[PDB]
């Protein structure tokens, strides 16, 4: 996985010599932001749900069709209903894991990963996904560098996405 | 203190309405100008020690009865006092200088100047002896390149016209 | 002894507060402008050769009737020639230099008062450079993608001369993406 | 009655010391930051009116007894008395923005204010609610983040003002009570 | 590759001498500038292909000539390549943005990019006309009051400006 | 060959419109420090073998390598070609003092003048320090600061163009390492 | 010879075109700087005698061997073309001075004159001690004007830079 | 009295509602800053004798007609009531420190000074200089700038703080006058 101590390591370990300071002051400073990244994963972890209905209900009523479509990608059957919150759940999780981490690891490797051929196959557009993503931007509530931190990984999935 | 700043916003306080547009040029015109009258008043602050030295050398340089007989410079203590009114002068010119109007130089030297001044038997042509001096000691391309020493030429000018 | 005193204004600047800062160049500088053993007047001087007595080394002096110039550096016949009962006190344009108290080399002295400047093509912007303005309707296109956003879009659509929405080129409008064309 | 200006002064003939170049270099920040000083209580000058409606009516809304029998709101002329004082409030606020220094509203408005107030029977609590969303709306308006109005400026930040203006209000507020 | 520090050291070692502490001063607070350093890199790192895309969108339309047929950027080849293009501009410009030199720019990207663009028939000015786009785009993007706290920043813009300008100079 | 107009032009006409307020507006910044730029240019043509001869003698004397044999200094044709790059280079800086824009310096001289003393076994480093001299000393003419020459002229502030001439001795002294 | 109006129309003139409006431009600074050098001019023509006898005064006053061993002037008459190869000096620092650019100084007094200087056994330094004594001694506003005082030391100045 | 936690609540029920996100948010930023504000009362409740022993003796040698016969600190016994008194003075402002609002030190110590030192005869500008002389003294040990103290802390910038001990003795100096 990609965190920053792996990341040192990982380089030292390429270059065959030790950890020298330039690498112990890199886990210095992940060591003082994680604090705030810290706040930000226990406040997610507490409103997951509403923030899993929140977005479910945006992506729905600025997509309308999708609930009316008949087909199997669509939200139509309670099954979709399922499978929408279930994915929306996904993204949640994936942003807590980075806040956790500190760095970009768990998304890049569990969800990044073989996204597009997923949201090809199965013709999911990355449209839907990013308006659900804007709404948890907004209804997650945080304040502050808590705030400046969950916004850059929700953002970052955004990007992923286009 | 008359500045510009007081007397619009004390005039439109007088109106009794909102500061217009008026008082904002007003105001933009003293941050126009305040750049050459702050440097006046950092180069007062730097030499005004031999402002004190050349002013007073040379009111007893005219005027050398002061120095006879008792009245008005009988000892050297008074003549310490001569300086230190010369200071007095010196020190309202720099607050004058930064505020921009002729506020403190006003309300703390020249008003009621005049009953201490003939009550006390001082003269004041050996004041505008000093003041004098010191306008025609004024080394402006060399030491206040144009405007500061024009605005220091103004100040002392209305403190000359205040005492004459 | 014979002073050789510099101004008031020569005096100051960050030498002055590095000898303020140091005792050892401070004491070096003020032996070095000290002459023991003799009392000069400004039209005693008369040629162009050294000063043995001193700390630092010699001292080379040109004199020529007025036109005195003492390491190099001139002095001022408005106020040279004082008596003092025991010496006088010549002033001086400048600060004259010890080889022992040496001054810092450029690149600890210098920082320029506009940055990037030898990396900019364009001197006449970066020395007077003008406010950037609002930013409102850039950031509303900047902010977030496509779909999201709606309208705003095409934001960063400036504006082109009349010719050029002509029929070679045939550009295009900002009111040609919105739903209202 | 004094500006920024003049506090140095002042200030520097307490200690009889001359103005220096410390004072000065806080008041060059002064001069520098002026246009932003000015645009900003043009901010507050053009949308003066709106502001006061806004508040008094915000501030008979969060507490309807004003306007109840026997409140100090309850007459057409108490109404009329009461949009003036907000007026007025308003106004030495502005003066204190364009001053840099709050000897104008200290002096003019301030002082003698609470007791005056309490003599009259005019309720405290009621204005300093008042003094508070004048406080907002000011805030909005000189930030252009107002609902109604967000006119174009040239950007930078406006940070260091906002808290001035926020000061001022704060300086009322706690006067009133 | 130099940053701010390496470029100060390199310079005094090219005089062989050590850093007299006006350099030291210099440095301690080119650090204390230092936050708002990474604030700006996290805006432009966050936002990114929204830059991008809505530039080469607003390129397009003022410019309808390149998704025409025969046109340099056209095919889903040759748009593709041009989107990725900018894509490393941007990358680059966010780079020397953390460096604070632009030294990482010039020897990775904008040195030798002329040869390039000469040698394929790819008009200058019009990758010219998208790095100006870029440029305004991220600057504003730069200037949002939004999620920081809040205070001057204007010669951090100024520099970031300059590396923009130097993209858009070093094509054109 | 272009200066602060042409300059401003060139990139107005990559952008295709006219001129403008806001480059006109820097444009009549440029005209009104006109004078000091003169004044500036004359300062250093009126000190010019003045600091060639102190900048490369003082390159001889702290690196005294070059005067031994075998060194690039070693003959009078070496010192008098050496010397006289050293003028040419003072010579064009000071037609970028005057054009405003480093276009006549970079199109002139410094085109090609890194593979030619690569081509000749010039030391490059001793060529920067030489440069380096003559940024130090020119910019010490440039503010009237020299230790042997004080002339009077009317008082102002001139950092930015000091910072301007530095950052053209800058371009050349990195410009041959 | 050398000026504003000559090298605009010597370069139209090697371009090949009627003058436009840069050379307009060009002759139009002539005729605004024009009043700073004549008055210069005027002065220099004023008291040419006693700088050029300063100026030999001070130049033997520095050197005293020119006179000590039979290698320079040390025979009144050597010493006569001393001060008159000075008054050449200055009279084409006078006729520069008129014209406005360095042309007449630099054809009739610098051209050719080193294979000159150094044949006949002449040094060059004590020129300048001569230049450079009626250079240190000027006052801008004591006598001549600043704009005046300013072109006057920046022709002189030229010529130390021609000379050696 | 009131603390910053107090001053949040007071102020929503004037607004009669919940606490909510950005009152909090502010909160937040207090405790996270309140190490800072802990050794910043410890520096001042920390050399303070010191402080009220320097700032009166500055205080008399400035003006020395206070020491002088028929001054209000002429008799032995005047003496001790101004020190106690310059110690009262700190020490309410320590306790405006640790609150972070200014309700103890109004209503505690501020409201009854201007007409106490009137019925007694002190004269009030020389108490306003001995406030402005711990004031610097102060804010000079709250910055561990004082010369004969400097103690090593975590380093960090503390300005916000310093502002803040400067509101609470210029609100007391501003009171006494
Ligand atoms: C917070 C207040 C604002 C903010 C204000 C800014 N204004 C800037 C520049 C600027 N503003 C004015 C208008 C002002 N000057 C006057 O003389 C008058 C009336 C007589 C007014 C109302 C001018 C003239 C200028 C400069 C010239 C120009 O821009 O064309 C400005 C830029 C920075 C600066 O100049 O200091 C700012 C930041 N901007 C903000 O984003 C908030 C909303
Ligand atoms: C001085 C810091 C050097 C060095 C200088 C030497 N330069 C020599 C030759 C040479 N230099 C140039 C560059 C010059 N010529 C121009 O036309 C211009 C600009 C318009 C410049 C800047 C050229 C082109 C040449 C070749 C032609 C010539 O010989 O003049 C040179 C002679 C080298 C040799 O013959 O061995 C020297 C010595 N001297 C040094 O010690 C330092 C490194
Ligand atoms: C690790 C990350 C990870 C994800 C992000 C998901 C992504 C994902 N979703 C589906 C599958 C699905 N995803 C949805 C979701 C949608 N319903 C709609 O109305 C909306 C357009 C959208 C919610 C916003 C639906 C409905 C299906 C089932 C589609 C179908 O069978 O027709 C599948 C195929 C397997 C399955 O059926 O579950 C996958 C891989 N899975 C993962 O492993
Ligand atoms: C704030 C500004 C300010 C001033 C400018 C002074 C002005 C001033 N001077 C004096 C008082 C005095 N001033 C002088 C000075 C003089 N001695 C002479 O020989 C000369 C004529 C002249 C100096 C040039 C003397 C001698 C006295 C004392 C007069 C006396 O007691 O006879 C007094 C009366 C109080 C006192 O005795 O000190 C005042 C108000 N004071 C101020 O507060
Ligand atoms: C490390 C840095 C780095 C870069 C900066 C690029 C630069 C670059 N671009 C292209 C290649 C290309 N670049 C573009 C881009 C353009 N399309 C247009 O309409 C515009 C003028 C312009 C975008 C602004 C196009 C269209 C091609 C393909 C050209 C072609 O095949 O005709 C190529 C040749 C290889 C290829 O086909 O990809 C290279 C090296 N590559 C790199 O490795
Ligand atoms: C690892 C990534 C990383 C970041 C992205 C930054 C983000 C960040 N910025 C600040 C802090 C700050 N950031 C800014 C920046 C701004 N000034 C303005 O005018 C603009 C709105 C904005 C630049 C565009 C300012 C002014 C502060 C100080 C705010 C204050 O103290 O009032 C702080 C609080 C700590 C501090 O004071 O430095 C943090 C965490 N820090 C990090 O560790
Ligand atoms: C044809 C040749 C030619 C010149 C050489 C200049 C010379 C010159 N300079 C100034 C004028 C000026 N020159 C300077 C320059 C200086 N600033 C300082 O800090 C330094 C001491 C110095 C640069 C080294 C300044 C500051 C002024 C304005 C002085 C003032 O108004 O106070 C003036 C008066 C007119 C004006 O204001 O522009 C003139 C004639 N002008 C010419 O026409
Ligand atoms: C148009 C301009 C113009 C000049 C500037 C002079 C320059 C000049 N001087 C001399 C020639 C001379 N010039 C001098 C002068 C000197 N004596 C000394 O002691 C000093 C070093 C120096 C005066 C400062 C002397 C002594 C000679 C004669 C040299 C000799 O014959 O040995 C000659 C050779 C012809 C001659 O003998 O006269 C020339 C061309 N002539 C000109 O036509
Ligand atoms: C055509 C141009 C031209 C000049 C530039 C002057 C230069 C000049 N000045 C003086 C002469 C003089 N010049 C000065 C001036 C000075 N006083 C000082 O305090 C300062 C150092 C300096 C002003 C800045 C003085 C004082 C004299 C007289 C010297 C003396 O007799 O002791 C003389 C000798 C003749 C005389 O006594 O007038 C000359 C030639 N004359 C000219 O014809
Ligand atoms: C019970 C008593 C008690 C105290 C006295 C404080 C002491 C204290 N201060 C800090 C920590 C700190 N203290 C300061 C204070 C400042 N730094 C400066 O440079 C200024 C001089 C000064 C202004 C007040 C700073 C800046 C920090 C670090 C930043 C921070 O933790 O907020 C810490 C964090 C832990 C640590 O640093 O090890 C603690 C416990 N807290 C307490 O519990
Ligand atoms: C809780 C807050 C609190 C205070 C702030 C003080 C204020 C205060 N001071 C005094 C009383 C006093 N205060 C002073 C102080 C002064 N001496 C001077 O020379 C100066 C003008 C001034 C110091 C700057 C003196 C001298 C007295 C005694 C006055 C007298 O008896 O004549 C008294 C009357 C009771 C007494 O005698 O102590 C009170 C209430 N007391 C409090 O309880
Ligand atoms: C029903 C009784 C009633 C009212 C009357 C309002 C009054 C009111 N205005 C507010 C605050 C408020 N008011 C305005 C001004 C206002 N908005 C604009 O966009 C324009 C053009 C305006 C004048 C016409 C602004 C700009 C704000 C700040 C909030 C905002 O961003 O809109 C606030 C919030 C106060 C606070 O933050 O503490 C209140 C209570 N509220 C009520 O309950
Ligand atoms: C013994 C071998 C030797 C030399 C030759 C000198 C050469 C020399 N001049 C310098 C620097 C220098 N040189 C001058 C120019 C010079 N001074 C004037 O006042 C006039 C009229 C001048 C031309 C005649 C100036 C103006 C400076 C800047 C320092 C100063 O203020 O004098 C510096 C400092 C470089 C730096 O800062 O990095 C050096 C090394 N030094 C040596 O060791
Ligand atoms: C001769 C009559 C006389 C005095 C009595 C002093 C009094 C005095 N102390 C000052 C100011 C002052 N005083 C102290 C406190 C003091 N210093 C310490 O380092 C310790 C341990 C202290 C208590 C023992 C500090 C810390 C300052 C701030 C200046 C500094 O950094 O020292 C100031 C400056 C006021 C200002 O800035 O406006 C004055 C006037 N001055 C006088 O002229």
């Amino acid at each position: 996985m990609k965190t920053p101590i792996t990341e040192a390591i990982a380089s030292a370990d390429s270059q065959g010599r030790f950890l020298s300071n330039a690498e112990l002051q890199s886990i210095t400073g992940r060591y003082q932001r994680a604090s705030a990244s810290l706040e930000a994963a226990k406040q997610l972890t507490g409103n997951a749900s509403r923030l899993i209905t929140g977005a479910a209900q945006a992506v729905y009523t600025k997509f309308p069709f999708v609930t009316q479509m008949p087909g199997p990608t669509y939200a139509s059957n309670a099954i979709g209903k399922a499978k929408c919150a279930r994915d929306i759940g996904y993204y949640l999780r994936m942003t807590t894991y980075c806040l956790v981490v500190g760095a970009t690891g768990p998304m890049d490797e569990y969800l990044v990963a073989g996204l597009e051929e997923i949201n090809r196959s199965f013709e999911l557009s990355p449209s839907w996904y990013i308006a659900a993503l804007e709404n948890i931007k907004n209804d997650h509530g945080l304040s502050g560098q808590a705030a400046n931190e969950a916004n850059t990984y929700l953002d970052y999935a955004i990007n992923v996405l286009s | 203190m008359k500045s510009v700043i007081t007397t619009t916003i004390s005039a439109a306080d007088a109106a009794g309405r909102f500061p217009s547009s008026s008082d904002l040029e007003s105001i933009q015109g003293n941050i126009q100008r305040a750049s050459a009258r702050l440097e006046a008043a950092e180069k007062l602050s730097g030499n005004h020690e031999a402002v004190v030295k050349e002013a007073g050398d040379a009111c007893f340089a005219k005027y050398s009865y002061l120095k006879n007989s008792g009245e008005a410079g009988d000892s050297q203590e008074k003549i310490n006092k001569c300086y230190r009114d010369v200071d007095h002068y010196m020190r309202l010119i720099n607050y004058s200088l930064v505020v921009g109007g002729t506020g403190p130089l006003d309300e703390w030297g020249i008003a009621g100047s005049r009953e201490v001044y003939r009550t006390l038997n001082l003269p004041g042509s050996a004041y505008i002896a000093s003041f004098t001096f010191t306008r025609d000691r004024l080394c402006v391309p060399r030491d206040m390149s144009s405007q500061a020493g024009v605005e220091f030429v103004a100040a002392l000018d209305y403190v000359i016209n205040s005492l004459s | 002894c014979t002073v050789f005193a510099p101004t008031n204004g020569a005096l100051s600047g960050e030498r002055y507060d590095e000898l303020l800062a140091d005792p050892v160049a401070a004491r070096n500088v003020v032996l070095r402008h000290i002459l023991p053993d003799q009392v000069l007047t400004s039209k005693a001087i008369k040629g162009c050769s050294f000063w043995d007595s001193l700390p630092g080394g010699p001292l080379p002096y040109e004199g020529i009737g007025p036109v005195v110039k003492i390491a190099g550096v001139r002095l001022l016949n408005e106020s040279s020639d004082d008596e003092c009962d025991n010496g006088t006190i010549h002033v001086i344009d400048g600060i004259i230099s010890t080889p022992l108290a040496k001054p810092t080399p450029f690149a600890g002295v210098f920082e320029p008062s506009v940055p990037m400047l030898e990396s900019r093509d364009d001197i006449a912007t970066a020395v007077y450079p003008p406010v950037t303005p609002d930013v409102r309707r850039a950031f509303g296109a900047a902010s977030a993608p496509s779909t999201v956003g709606g309208r705003k879009a095409m934001g960063l659509i400036k504006q082109l001369p009349f010719w050029m929405y002509g029929p070679p080129f045939n550009a295009s409008k900002q009111e040609d993406f919105e739903p209202i064309s | 009655m004094l500006d920024a200006f003049s506090r140095v002064v002042v200030n520097s003939d307490s200690k009889a010391a001359y103005v220096g170049g410390s004072d000065l270099q806080s008041l060059k920040t002064f001069i520098s930051d002026g246009n932003k000083r000015l645009d900003a209580v043009n901010c507050i000058v053009s949308n003066a009116s709106c502001i006061v409606s806004d508040a008094i009516s915000g501030m008979i809304c969060e507490n309807p007894g004003l306007i109840a029998p026997g409140g100090n709101c309850y007459t057409n002329r108490r109404m009329a008395a009461c949009l003036r004082d907000g007026e007025i409030i308003l106004r030495y606020v502005s003066y204190a923005l364009l001053a840099g220094d709050s000897s104008v509203l200290d002096d003019r408005c301030l002082n003698g204010l609470k007791e005056t107030y309490i003599a009259l029977g005019v309720p405290t609590a009621s204005t300093s609610r008042a003094v508070s969303i004048m406080k907002a709306a000011s805030t909005a308006f000189i930030m252009n983040t107002a609902s109604g109005r967000k006119i174009e400026i040239a950007a930078g930040d406006c940070q260091a003002l906002q808290s001035e203006a926020a000061a001022y209000f704060d300086k009322v507020g706690s006067a009133v009570d | 590759m130099l940053d701010a520090f390496a470029k100060v050291v390199a310079q005094a070692d090219a005089r062989g001498e050590f850093l007299s502490n006006k350099q030291l001063n210099s440095l301690e607070t080119m650090i204390g500038e230092g936050n708002k350093r990474l604030d700006i890199v996290n805006k432009i790192n966050s936002n990114a292909s929204t830059i991008v895309t809505n530039s080469a969108r607003a390129l397009f339309a003022e410019q309808p000539q390149l998704i025409q047929p025969g046109g340099n950027a056209y095919t889903s080849r040759r748009m593709a390549a041009c989107l990725r293009d900018m894509e490393i501009v941007l990358r680059y410009v966010s780079y020397a943005m953390t460096a604070g030199d632009s030294s990482v720019l010039d020897d990775r990207c904008l040195n030798g990019l002329r040869e390039t663009y000469q040698a394929l028939g790819t008009p200058g000015t019009s990758v010219a006309v998208a790095i100006q786009k870029m440029k305004e785009a991220s600057i504003a993007l730069a200037n949002d009051l939004n999620g920081v706290p809040l205070g001057d920043c204007s010669s951090l813009n100024s520099e970031l400006a300059v590396y923009f300008d130097r993209a858009a100079a070093a094509v054109v």
